[PDB]
């Protein structure tokens, strides 16, 4: 299942294909397979709203605002690993979640309907 | 000129309040109602993950305490209720034509299969399961309901593997020498844990895991006295125990298809139940402990030991299961030693006096009363020594006593190596794409 | 002791904690929770 989450950065995104196929595969044990299936749903609920519909390591067109800890985004991209940088951007998640639905998904969704 | 992207990254490592299920493997009380156990060779070792545990604050201990009490009560359901016997029992001492001097030969009335017909029989009981009112009441008819256990199940610890739910992960550090908590660098993940045995006792764990190199004292606040100080043992100690009474077990039917067992008679060598401990093995243990308590209290401290204070013998002495019998054994010859000043502090076997009870109250849940069916033959069970409980009581001199009473501390003693993480696979890392 | 005139002082038998021993006590009840068959 999991592996190499510890010491790498970005090269962990090379192996983001085993991380899903093993994922999701009385009454007290039946809380499992409900919240377990509510997860993989409620993110893919909003993942279709992100624009990236399936699994593609993909880019949107919303800007990264540089107010959100602008620290050497070519340099920290490769050396300084995840679980460190995640705490740095742990504060700004909800605000991006408003920008996932307004930039591409209020304007650009109603611009292909012009034709 | 940065343009944020969306990922399915690995770092999900948050707290996991969660449920959990088992992977255990006859209709013995575990009932094999988990899953068939996979060979799970998947301790996937990870590289350099600084993660700190908290063995004192997790829900794995809290669920484990909730599971077994519910599970063991589930085995108690289809058995015979058997409360017509709470009547005016009258007894005497066991007669021996003459001698001097733990048994009571009891005159006794009871119903039969038919509703009206009575039954004047006799049986035997111990000391601590009967009370004076000569009329002798049972020990629990203040407020209880006596319940026989079914004589087919076993009270043996059959080990339980645990597995994570589909979407979480079980984490364990293979690292060494925690002080209870610790930012353990090396770590591996599993979907399924190892087998842990359903044992239950106080003042001494048994049949447990072993240490790495030495004693690992475990607590929260050593400067607090009200803690329960855990002591991990390096090298296990053989404990032989017995109930050397050739005993005859007879059977009767109390009513409409409700069987009942009772101690009929013993063949004739009245003895006392006991346990041997190798003497020179035990002194070799305690030198390791004071070697570490110098490091946590001071170089000029006097380490004393004593027995338990009082309360019930469930709190006072060593609670102990053995082979379908529930012992209670006095352990005064194990903590009669004082180690002095932390500077220059065989072929023998000390033996402890052990008592026998039949009417138990498991986990202090008052009202539930389970009966012990006495069994035929003799009793022998051998166990390692793995875990100890000490209590700092309230000069540099210091006395310790064998504490205990919460069985949660027993399961926390053998589940400190684990933690569970929730999984939220979503990463938003900017690059220069824009399109 | 005497007067004119919703309560009933009731002679009453009952079991005890032990199975055989009986218990002759008394209690009180209202009107609408008891019926003539004294
Ligand atoms: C800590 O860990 C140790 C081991 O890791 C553990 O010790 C083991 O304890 C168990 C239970 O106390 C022991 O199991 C019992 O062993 C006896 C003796 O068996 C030996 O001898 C016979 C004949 O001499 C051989 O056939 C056998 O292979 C052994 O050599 C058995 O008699 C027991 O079996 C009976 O009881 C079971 C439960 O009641 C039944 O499931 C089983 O079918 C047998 O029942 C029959 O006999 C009963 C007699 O009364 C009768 O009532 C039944 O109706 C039926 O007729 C049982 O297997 C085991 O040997 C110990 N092992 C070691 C190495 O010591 C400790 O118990 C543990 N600590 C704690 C607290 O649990
Ligand atoms: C059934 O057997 C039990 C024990 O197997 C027995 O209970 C014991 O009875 C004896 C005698 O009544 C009690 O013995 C006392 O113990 C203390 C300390 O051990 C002694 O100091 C006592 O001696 C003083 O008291 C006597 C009373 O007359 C004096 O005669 C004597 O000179 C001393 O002043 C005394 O020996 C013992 O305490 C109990 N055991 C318990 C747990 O209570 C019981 O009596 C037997 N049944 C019957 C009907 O006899
Ligand atoms: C315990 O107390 C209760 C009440 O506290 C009592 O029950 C009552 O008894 C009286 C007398 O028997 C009943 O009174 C009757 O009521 C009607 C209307 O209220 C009257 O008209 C009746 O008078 C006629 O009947 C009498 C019968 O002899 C004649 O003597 C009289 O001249 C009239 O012809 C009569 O007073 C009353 O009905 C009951 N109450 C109920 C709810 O039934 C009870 O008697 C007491 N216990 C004992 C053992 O005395
Ligand atoms: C608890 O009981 C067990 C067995 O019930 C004891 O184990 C026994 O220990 C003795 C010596 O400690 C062993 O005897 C030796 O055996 C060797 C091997 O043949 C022999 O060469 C020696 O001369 C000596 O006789 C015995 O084999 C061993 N038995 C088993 C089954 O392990 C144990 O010592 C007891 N512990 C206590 C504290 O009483
Ligand atoms: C049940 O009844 C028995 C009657 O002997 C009580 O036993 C004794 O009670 C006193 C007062 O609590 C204690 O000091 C004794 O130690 C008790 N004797 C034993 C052998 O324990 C018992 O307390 C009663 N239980 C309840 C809940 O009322
Ligand atoms: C361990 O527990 C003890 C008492 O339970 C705590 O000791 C207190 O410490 C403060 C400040 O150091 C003192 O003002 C108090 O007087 C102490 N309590 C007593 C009863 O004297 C101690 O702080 C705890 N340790 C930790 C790490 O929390
Ligand atoms: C308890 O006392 C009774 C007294 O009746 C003993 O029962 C008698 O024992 C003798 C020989 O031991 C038999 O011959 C009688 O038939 C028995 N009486 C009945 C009614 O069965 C009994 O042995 C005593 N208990 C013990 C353990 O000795
Ligand atoms: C366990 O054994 C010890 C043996 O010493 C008993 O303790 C003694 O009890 C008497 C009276 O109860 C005291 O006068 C002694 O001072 C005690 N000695 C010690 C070392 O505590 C103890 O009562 C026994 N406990 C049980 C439950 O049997
Ligand atoms: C008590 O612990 C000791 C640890 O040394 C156990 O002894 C070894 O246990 C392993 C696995 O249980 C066996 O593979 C070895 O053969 C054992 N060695 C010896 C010399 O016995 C011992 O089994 C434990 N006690 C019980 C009852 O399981
Ligand atoms: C002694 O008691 C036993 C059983 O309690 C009995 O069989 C025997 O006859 C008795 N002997 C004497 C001399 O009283
Ligand atoms: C048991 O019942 C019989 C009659 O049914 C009675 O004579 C005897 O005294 C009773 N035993 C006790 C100990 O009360
Ligand atoms: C125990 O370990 C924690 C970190 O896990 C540390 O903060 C604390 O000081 C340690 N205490 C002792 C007595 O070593
Ligand atoms: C107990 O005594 C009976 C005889 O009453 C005998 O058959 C049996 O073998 C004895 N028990 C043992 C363990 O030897
Ligand atoms: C245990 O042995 C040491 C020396 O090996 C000795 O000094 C000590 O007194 C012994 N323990 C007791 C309780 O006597
Ligand atoms: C009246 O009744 C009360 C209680 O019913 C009793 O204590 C008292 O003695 C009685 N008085 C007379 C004069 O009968
Ligand atoms: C209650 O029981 C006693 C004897 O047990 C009896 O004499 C009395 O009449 C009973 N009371 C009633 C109201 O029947």
């Amino acid at each position: 299942f999991l592996g190499a989450a510890g010491s790498t950065m970005g090269a962990a995104s090379m192996t983001l294909t085993v991380q899903a196929r093993n994922l999701l595969s009385g009454i007290k044990q039946l809380q499992a397979r409900v919240l377990a299936v509510e997860h993989y749903l409620r993110d893919q609920q909003l993942l279709g709203i992100w624009g990236c519909s399936g699994k593609l390591i993909c880019c949107t067109n919303v800007p990264w605002n540089s107010s959100w800890s602008n620290r050497n985004l070519s340099e920290i991209w490769d050396n300084m690993t995840w679980l460190q940088w995640d705490k740095e951007i742990s504060n700004y998640t909800q605000i991006i979640y408003g920008l996932l639905e307004e930039s591409q998904n209020q304007q650009e969704k109603n611009e292909q309907d012009l034709l | 000129n940065l343009w944020v992207t969306v990922y399915y990254g690995v770092p999900v490592w948050k707290d996991a309040e969660t449920t959990l299920f088992c992977a255990s493997d006859h209709n013995v009380w575990a009932t094999h109602a988990c899953v068939p156990t996979d060979p799970n060779p998947q301790e996937i070792h990870l590289e350099n993950v600084t993660e700190e545990f908290n063995m004192w604050k997790n829900n794995m201990v809290e669920q484990m305490h909730e599971d077994i009490i519910s599970l063991w009560d589930q085995s108690l359901k289809p058995c015979v209720k058997l409360t017509p016997l709470c009547v005016t029992l009258q007894c005497t001492n066991v007669t021996n034509n003459i001698t001097d001097d733990e048994l009571k030969n009891c005159s006794f009335n009871m119903t039969t299969e038919l509703r009206d017909k009575k039954q004047k029989v006799y049986s035997l009981f111990y000391r601590l399961d009967v009370v004076q009112i000569k009329e002798y009441r049972l020990i629990n008819c203040n407020t209880s309901a006596i319940t026989q256990a079914c004589p087919k199940v076993s009270f043996e610890p059959i080990p339980i593997h645990y597995c994570a739910p589909a979407g979480f992960a079980i984490l364990k550090c293979k690292d060494k020498k925690f002080n209870g908590t610790g930012p353990c660098p090396s770590v591996s993940t599993v979907q399924c844990t190892h087998g842990i045995k359903p044992v239950v006792s106080t003042q001494l764990l048994l049949n447990g895991s072993l240490a790495e190199e030495e004693v690992i004292i475990r607590s929260e606040n050593i400067t607090n006295n009200a803690k329960n100080i855990l002591v991990q043992l390096n090298t296990p100690v053989q404990i032989n125990c017995t109930r050397p009474n050739n005993n005859t077990v007879k059977s009767i039917r109390i009513g409409p298809g409700q069987a009942f067992y009772y101690t009929g008679d013993i063949i004739g060598d009245i003895r006392q139940a006991h346990c041997n401990v190798s003497k020179a093995t035990w002194n070799e243990t305690l030198g390791k402990v004071v070697k570490q308590l110098r490091k946590h209290f001071g170089n000029n401290t006097i380490i004393r030991f004593a027995q338990s204070s009082g309360g019930d013998l469930e709190v006072t002495t060593h609670s102990f299961n053995c082979g379908g019998e529930f012992f209670y054994c006095n352990t005064s010859g194990l903590f009669n030693s004082t180690w002095i000043s932390n500077t220059s502090v065989s072929n023998d076997s000390i033996t402890l006096p052990c008592r026998i009870k039949q009417i138990i109250n498991m986990w202090q849940r008052i009202g539930q009363a389970m009966y012990a069916p006495p069994i035929q033959g003799v009793i022998r069970c051998v166990s390692n020594i793995t875990g100890l409980i000490l209590t700092r009581d309230g000069s540099t001199t210091e006395t310790f006593r064998p504490g205990g009473g919460d069985m949660r501390d027993n399961w926390r003693s053998e589940l400190y190596k684990y933690k569970v993480v929730k999984i939220e696979p979503l990463g938003v890392a900017p690059t220069r794409c824009k399109r």
